[PDB]
RNA sequence: GCGGGGUGGAGCAGCCUGGUAGCUCGUCGGGCUCAUAACCCGAAGAUCGUCGGUUCAAAUCCGGCCCCCGCUACCA
RNA sequence: UGGAGGUGAUUUAAAUGCCA
RNA sequence: GGUCGGGUCGAGCCUAGGCUCCGUGAGGGGGGAGAAGUCGUAACAAGGUAGCCGUAGGGGAACCUACGGCUCGAUCACCUCCU
RNA sequence: GGUGGGGUAACGGCCCACCAAGCCGAAGAUCGGUACGGGCCGUGAGAGCGGGAGCCCGGAGAUGGACACUGAGACACGGGUCC
């Protein structure tokens, strides 16, 4: 419990039922565990990416705020989530944000934290030694740049391209930030094997 | 963009406007395309 | 718990309202242009899964059987 | 003699062509 | 001549430092030339909707619509200006 | 650039201590790139254009880089040291 608690998020839904009155309304449960600390109910909190918005005319992103409105691991009554189990988190934020899977590892930590956002990413990447998955295993190329390839940063995920292909570490441009507690965190890359984006590294983020 | 204009005559060829337009979707790319 | 079509090479039209598989892409061939494609028209073409019932009489109304099987008990 | 300017009008469905 | 001190000019070496001198080298986007492959008809006449320039938006591809300008645009009706 | 000084055969920021803000620059500063310069040769109607190995008067190197001895004469091609 040292480190920033951040709850690294897989689902999000909205409780309103179709045609629920204004009476009872909630806001988005957001779900994850917790691994780095504790959160609890009525904490502050900023989620991230979250919310993108046109800020001077380019593509950026807003970490959001909020306090959770309850906790819960499905049917019975706590308050304060500690470490173990995809803890559901309902928070003060709008539903519309978190309905459809729309931050889909989404990441949780404190409004008053630290866990950066990148559009470049610099990332150490370790090639995989076969086509795992597959039928077929050919070999694995040593490659240059202006491929684009899927980037998924632990629970997130993006595409990527590059200019500065070093052998061992890559610098990647994106269209979304990145949710990097700290160093080397394990985002992986997969290219397309015939519609099906296969494993050809791990790597870990260096910032 | 510097015209010359020996070339809108569209003898041999195809028309100006629309291959200015077209090497701006270049050049806006070579600019962004990770020339950074 | 069920429940649906049971259709030509292909869209299946058409089913209580009952006699002409009913047009449409496609296959043969005939017309127009110089010649092609578009365009025009004859021909092929299944005959309603199938055993039946009801029905003077049928996919037309009702059932045996079976083809394929399409919806059966999620919001922190 | 020939223009030199202006206002209006100005019509279904009609694709393409080896060889010296 | 020698040896100790002090001072003096000075190559090389050596850390670290970006610059320029490169054998290469990893995906690339175009580019030039082959016009019995494939897809369509925008350009030339009033090219079957007139064309062509500046900005903007869209589009399997040549291309299409939106306001402001010129004849390097053809006829009928009608004027008006001069010779 | 100035005052005042040591130094070489000799004047000189050539070097030294003091004193102040001067110097050049789009009539092309600086930095990059190429070349040994001058008598002259090649061509051309002439106006030019292009070349300046071979002969003579200049200027510089002795495997790269540094430094001294001797003599009028230099840091010495067939003399001397170090890297
Ligand atoms: C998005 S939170 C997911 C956990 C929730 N309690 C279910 O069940
Ligand atoms: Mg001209
Ligand atoms: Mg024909
Ligand atoms: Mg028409
Ligand atoms: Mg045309
Ligand atoms: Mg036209
Ligand atoms: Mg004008
Ligand atoms: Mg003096
Ligand atoms: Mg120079």
């Amino acid at each position: 419990l040292s480190q920033k608690p951040v709850m690294l998020v897989i689902r999000s839904f909205d409780v309103n039922k179709p045609g629920t009155q204004f009476n009872e309304l909630k806001g988005g449960v957001i779900g994850g565990s917790i691994i780095q600390g504790l959160f609890k109910v009525d904490q502050e909190i900023k989620v991230l990416p979250g919310l993108r918005v046109e800020k001077q005319g380019k593509v950026s992103y807003e970490p959001i705020f909020t306090k959770i409105s309850s906790i819960r691991f499905g049917d019975e009554e706590f308050k304060e989530a500690k470490p173990g189990g995809l803890v559901a988190i309902g928070t003060y934020l709008d539903p519309s944000l978190t309905k459809a899977d729309n931050l889909l590892g989404s990441i949780i930590t404190l409004a008053d934290a630290e866990v950066p956002v990148l559009w470049n990413i610099r990332i150490k990447y370790n090639l995989l030694e076969r086509v795992v998955g597959a039928k077929e295993m050919l070999k694995v190329d040593p490659i240059r740049a202006k491929e684009t390839l899927m980037l998924s940063v632990g629970s997130s995920t993006t595409l990527g391209i590059v200019t500065s292909v070093k052998k061992d570490e890559i610098e990647v441009e994106l269209r979304r930030p990145v949710a990097v507690w700290s160093n080397n965190i394990r985002t992986v890359i997969s290219r397309q094997i015939a519609g099906r984006w296969r494993m050809i590294g791990w790597g870990l983020v260096e910032i | 963009m510097k015209r010359r204009p020996r070339k809108w005559k569209k003898k041999g060829r195809m028309r100006w406007k629309w291959i200015k337009k077209r090497i701006r979707r270049l050049k806006r790319q070579r600019k962004k395309e990770r020339g950074l």
